[PDB]
């Protein structure tokens, strides 16, 4: 299934692409109602203060061993988290109905993989906090909403995934 | 006021975005804009600080730092009274009219309550500070006449989306055991002797994708299954479970009753992970809990609760009360034919339920060196009504399987009724 | 007149809407003017610290009277003024000719009023800094503009006028 | 240099927004927009300081922080060398040309004068800082010939709309006496002793609206009266005058000179409030301020002065130099002819002006138990040059109100000329 | 040439107008690249701290001179100068292809000259910064551009020169 | 790869801009703008803080401080690790799809190098944080297949318009000196003793525009002359050469070769300022730098080196070797004909040269009391393979013009062949 790469026996750092959302977190920040024509705009600031990584360990790879050997091949997120960046949506409301859209942040998904036999034995998870992503939808009252709409129970990428790796030595 | 179809425990459900308060509580102002002309209203977040709502019926317990955790446990939200997420609203106003554009601060409503049989014993209610609501419309005549009208009763109005979604979250209070271990085709929990004290969730995952069969050695207590929201596809070892403290828990399926003597069979991936719920033991003698792996249809029943089935050597009516599978799920029933088998002597049975309606298949269950195999004896598309005897082998063992398809009751009755 | 409220006898709590603006305090905040298709665009912040409310008390009804009695039926103007809102008007000049524009807040007006026989025989009154509104006009060296463009002399609202009130206890 | 038809006092004019100096003292800055661009300046308040400009006839009285406090009284601004309000300009060039934007800090000129006489003895400007100007136009060519042109003479000038707005402001070293109860119908107040150091103003509201007659026991001295701007409508109590410290003041009618014997008839709301300038008292005796309401078309002369004449009693001309209403106003006249009453008893008059062009009415002013009553005489469309005699009835009274049509100088003349 | 003024004798304050871009630094603030209809901005602020004056003094006109005579008849550029000011180009990138825009400050030229016999004899520069200029080029990794695009070697206006002037006494 | 035909010294090379690192190392974000929807993402400078990368080849003499120094020099760059400047990218989305906003930082290229005898012997790459880059195009499906890449090599790539700007800058080792007032047409410089030690510039202005001969007593050593990038029309003083500090330097023209017997023909203006770099002279006896205006059509050599040539009294061969003149620029050599002059007796010669190509002018020179003055005596559009031969008279002096047309090696040597 997704542990089957065709690799060379060893460890490995891959870049799983930007464009990744988390889990549940749909919601977090907020929604925004508007109507009538009416230009509804969003945005943020991924000041390091607020946005920050997660990390999920395993026994082969840690935090500190994630972190240098993602940010020694891609980008070094440590330093870029000292500079602010901004990032917004608009989206105009329809002639006579509402519009609702929400915020979520985007991140990019790193992996530290153990590959042995062509199949990942262990997977550690980076996701670094990118920008972000706006959902809308039109409604009224009385609609019902398909809660996909709502929710994402499982971690995925708006965009194409990605799979850039590079051999991790000594 | 509906049926809340989960097992006894913790919820957190967002209710919708875009509540705000009455009497324009939540009111930032209004514009008038002139036609060709552009007015604009802004939230910049000069300033990071947002004000939370909260309301609880047992401030004690349901405080709201503990309320946050739970929110944090279901969606994970990290900042609840600030904000870095700037919002603003822009209209332009044609050549022929006026435009009034009011803007109002929102809130998304996440309610916690504390689920016990069928019941909500504690609630709270807690108010996310959201992104806004913008209402544009004509100007107003500035001679229209003044109509004296009376303030609203305090409170608030859903103006977003109709939602409502629930996230369970793992008791607080309750233990969490771990089964490091992925476990194998077979598998034999020893329950510590903390069950004793209360009821404790058991964490683990299968090696091998597939239908198990969980249960305890006695078929008691029963056991409920929960999935745990998001854990699939991250941080991951072939000989050793990662956590991730995910509190966010999927009800699979499971019973809290206590008489409900059963076994759970569900389908299980192995790139997730799970939480088995052992209820209180309140015994001294230690007791296990049993995994196995199974092969061939018995995947029938994937992902429901068999209840065997007990006093079945009267005439007559044979109740069983339980929590009923929400609309579109299972819960099944196990009968050992009461005599002797051999093939000719059988028994008239007639099954049906009460409070709910629903779909019924009948199975015959046989045991063979390749595990358990079902044989479809016939089907049901009415079974509140059913009167359709059926002769089953004495001796012989049989599962009916209830597929829910009215929720009219928090609790289902299953009726093996006996013609002889 | 103005005086007569068809109400029981006793206090109450009036809003009296949002988009009033106050005597000849017309042009304080400044003017724009641009011309020939440009783009004019005007703005600013009720910070706390600048925009504040406007008291007119009574003999029955003091300015702590006014304040706990409006914040508690209507908005509390006194949390929300720790959070800076802003605001903004913009209007294109015409073809070849001249346009001014003129910036001046707007407030929310609340009155307590005492009613004896459905006639207001007291009134207090608060003024609540909302937003703001703008007045444009084209002209040219050489027009004469109607001084009412310029000046308010009596208090009024922009839009509607409103009267929703509470009956004020003990 | 025209005539400013207002009573002697402190006045605030803004003189118009869109001033700025000459050779570009105010300019921010310029940007060459190529086409198929965009190009935009902008003042963000990332500092809220702004700098004001100002100009004095006399430092020692009308100093900054004095102009200051009368430009408050008059329109109550609040910030004069701060500000938070930001202003911007945005122009798209076309596709086939560029496009020069220049861009420039304003100023509204506000002007305050000490007028006295129809004469201002003392002046200050006050420049306000405004929200800018923005000049778009063709890029010129960076092959212009440069041209060499002398710098322009110092000074401001005028860049917006044609403005001219005069509020006058309460003298505030006259006090400000108050008559805390809604006047009734009659009421009589006692001017206080401090009278005899200085003018001072009565601050009342009527009970009842309607017209009135104020005048002091002696009808001297002359009285002014004016409206406190925006006092209608805020604050109010049946039984109390409420204040607002409003030192805004709009010029109703009155007079300053000494000898003008006379009597004011005014309209009054009750929802406003009134400020009755009594000049000072060089004497020992108390005086009085007469307040009556007045029923029946004496409304006529509603806001008007009306000066009763004296020295009627010779053949010829009979002059009057008054402090001319504007354009549009009026000021009356009363005539009680010299003789003893009988009917047929007469004597021949002409009315006329000197000065100023108007309109006159002729009244004959009768007495009854329901209050005073007029009679329209005749009519006059060129007072100027108004010849027709008239024979007025000896013993009785007349009032001649004149309509200012021509505002040629400070003072208007009024001729009431003596046939016989 | 540039020196023969009709003039008579005596020193002068020349404001030589607004528009000036400085010698090769065309490139020192950064260029910016897009493709494919999207808009690009670029902007600043000419803060104090920032942005500053350019001297270039002569025997008889030293810098004190220079600024005091200036500020004196034209615009007080150092009273300005503690005042935020912004400007900000926008451009869209065409339908299939790339663009490259950089920013560089503009100034505002001022001379003090001494005339004698309608020649100058000695001539002090002041360049007080102003806004900004940018330059656009549509562009794909072949083409060949014309380093002036790039490169200014002499002090230029991009507006039409000036030249109002003020005696100067004592 | 490349032949650079410019003296030797220190230059500042602008590469470029819009370089980026591999790997999406500068990548700040992609944002996915669904249809009918605008994405923004915006470089605030929140802070001002910028991250340079700097890359050495000798980090001891080009430390980043140095090139910094250096880059300040050839562009008068200010700031290098901060930056006001906001870059902001803004795009809408079609309605019928979706698009992908994908922006980066970028950087500019600046190559610092010491150049030496056609050979760079140090080096260093500043880059200069710039204003980014963004990619927008046609989101991809989610559901594209997922191809495994392998990573890139670590490095930059250019993505900006091509460019390559060199600008030479004073070597800052080599002292300066100057000569304060505008030289007249005659004049001569004494080389301070400081020559023994190292070479040194000597920063001039002419009086008046026109034509120099400028050169050593001894026509040794040779000398290159800079123009001071945009001295020009700046501070100005008819009496006394104001100095800028200038140290961007344009190569005029001039030669490093040690033996190079010549002096140097080039056109200057007055309004601007000069430098010519005098080698280190190892001797103890005192040198000069003499300076003469001429007039005439000695101006058709305008910006050139004049080479004289030596051990002309031989047959066959007389190469030349010397640094070439980049294509489109001159290079000159004088010959005074061996023998003595009679106008009869004349030498065959033929012109020719063999790494670059060119077009040749050869010259009579004749001496006036009104100056020099040039008679053409043939023209050559093929140098590298001229075979033409030319009788020239004896005793006389002719001063043969190359103008590169093809610059093959960093040397063009001449051959004055001699049939006879
Ligand atoms: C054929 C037969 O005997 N069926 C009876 C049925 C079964 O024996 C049991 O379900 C075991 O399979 O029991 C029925 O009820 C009797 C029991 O009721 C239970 O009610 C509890 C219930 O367990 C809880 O879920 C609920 O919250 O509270 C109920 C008490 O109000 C009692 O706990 C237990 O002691 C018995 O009294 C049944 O309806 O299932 C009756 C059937 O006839
Ligand atoms: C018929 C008749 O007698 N009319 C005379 C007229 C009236 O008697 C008064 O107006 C009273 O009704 O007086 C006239 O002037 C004489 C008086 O002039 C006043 O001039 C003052 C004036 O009051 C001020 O307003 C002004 O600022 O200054 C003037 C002085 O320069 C004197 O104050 C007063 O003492 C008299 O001298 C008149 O024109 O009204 C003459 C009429 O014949
Ligand atoms: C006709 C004739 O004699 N021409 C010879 C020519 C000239 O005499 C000189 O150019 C003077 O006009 O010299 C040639 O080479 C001999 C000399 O070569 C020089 O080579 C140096 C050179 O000067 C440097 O620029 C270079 O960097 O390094 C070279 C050394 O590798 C020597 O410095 C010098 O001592 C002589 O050996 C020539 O090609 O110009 C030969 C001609 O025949």
């Amino acid at each position: 299934s997704i542990n089957n790469v065709n690799l060379a026996d060893g460890n490995y750092v891959v870049n799983r692409g930007d464009g990744w959302i988390l889990s549940r977190q749909n919601q977090n920040l907020g929604g925004n109602i508007s109507n009538n024509g009416c230009t509804a705009i969003v945005g943020d600031l991924r000041i390091r203060e607020t946005a920050t990584p997660y990390y999920y360990p395993t026994a082969s790879f840690n935090e500190e061993y994630i972190k240098n050997n993602v940010q020694n091949v891609f980008a070094n997120f440590t330093e870029a988290s000292e500079i602010p960046i901004g990032f917004e949506f608009s989206k105009t409301a329809p002639s006579n109905k509402s519009l609702y859209m929400y915020l979520q942040y985007t991140y990019i998904r790193y992996e530290i993989i153990k590959v042995l036999q062509n199949t990942v034995t262990e997977r550690a998870v980076l996701y670094v906090p990118s920008l972000g992503y706006v959902k809308s939808i039109e409604f009224n009252s009385e609609e019902q909403i398909d809660k996909n709409f709502y929710f994402t129970s499982q971690d995925k990428c708006i965009l194409n995934e990605k799979f850039i790796y590079k051999k991790i030595d000594d | 006021q509906t049926i809340l179809p989960y097992p006894n425990g913790l919820y957190v459900i967002n209710k919708g975005d875009g509540y705000m308060r009455t009497n324009d509580k939540d009111l930032i102002g209004t514009l008038l804009i002139e036609s060709s002309t552009s007015g604009s209203i802004i939230q910049p977040r000069l300033r990071n600080t947002t004000r939370p709502l909260f309301n609880t019926s047992n401030p004690t317990i349901f405080s709201q730092e503990y309320t946050e955790a739970r929110l944090n446990d279901a969606f994970n939200i990290q900042l609840f009274n600030t904000s870095t997420t700037l919002f603003k609203f822009v209209e332009e106003a044609p050549t022929n009219k006026n435009i009034s554009m009011k803007v109002y601060n929102t809130y998304e409503k996440y309610e916690l309550i504390n689920y016990q049989n069928g019941n909500i014993d504690d609630k709270a209610e807690y108010y996310l500070p959201s992104l806004g609501k913008c209402e544009v419309s004509d100007a107003p005549s500035p001679q229209a006449p003044v109509v004296e009208t009376p303030v609203d009763q305090d409170g608030f109005i859903q103006t977003g989306p109709n939602e409502n979604i629930i996230v369970g979250v793992i008791n607080p209070s309750e233990n969490i055991e771990e089964i490091s271990t992925p476990i194998p085709d077979d598998y034999t929990y020893n329950i510590p002797t903390s069950i004793q004290n209360n009821a404790c969730y058991v964490l683990f995952k299968v090696n091998t994708t597939g239908v198990y069969k969980i249960t305890t050695k006695n078929n008691l207590p029963p056991l409920i299954i929960y999935e745990a929201i998001g854990s699939s596809n991250r941080n991951m070892n072939s000989n050793n479970l990662s956590n991730d403290n995910i509190k966010a828990i999927k009800y699979i399926t499971g019973l809290n009753r206590s008489d409900a003597k059963s076994y759970l069979i569900v389908s299980l991936f192995k790139d997730k992970n799970y939480y088995i719920r052992i209820p209180q033991i309140s015994s001294s003698t230690t007791s296990q809990l049993i995994f196995k792996r199974e092969l061939g249809n018995i995947s029938d029943l994937a992902d429901s609760t068999v209840n065997i089935l007990d006093n079945l050597n009267t005439s007559g009516t044979h109740y069983y009360t339980r929590q009923s599978p929400d609309v579109g799920n299972y819960i099944s029933y196990q009968l050992t034919i009461p005599g002797d088998f051999n093939n000719i002597a059988s028994s008239i049975f007639s099954f049906r339920t009460r409070n709910n309606q629903g779909i019924g298949t009948l199975y015959r269950l046989t045991e063979s060196i390749n595990g358990y195999n079902l044989i479809t004896i016939n089907n049901y598309s009415d079974l509140l009504n059913n009167v359709e005897p059926i002769s089953l082998l004495n001796g012989a063992t049989y599962i009916f399987r209830v597929k829910v398809t009215e929720l009219n009751n928090y609790n289902i009755i299953f009726d093996a009724y006996r013609n002889s």
